[PDB]
């Protein structure tokens, strides 16, 4: 019917912040993983 | 055909997507500001 799904801005805004959640995450994941490569590179 | 109409979901995903960088933007402020990602070297 009129919005099978309609506003799927619901969905593609909770897709949208969801995808972007994850890259924060991943990049904040990388960023410590160089400091974890540094921290243990002491020796 | 009617322009002025129904939902345009690009300005919505811009907001969402300025609001998600808004996001990254603090977590990344509050670590900073523990120091956990500033370090004394040479």
């Amino acid at each position: 019917p009129e919005s099978p799904k309609g506003p799927d801005i619901l969905v593609v805004l909770l897709s949208v912040m969801g995808a972007i959640l994850l890259i924060g995450l991943a990049a904040l994941l990388i960023w410590k993983l160089l400091i974890t490569i540094h921290d243990r590179k002491e020796f | 055909g009617a322009l002025e109409e129904r939902a345009i979901p690009i300005w919505w995903v811009l907001v969402g997507v300025l609001g998600g960088l808004l996001l990254l933007t603090i977590l990344v402020l509050a670590m900073w500001k523990v120091g956990f990602f500033k370090r004394n070297r040479p």
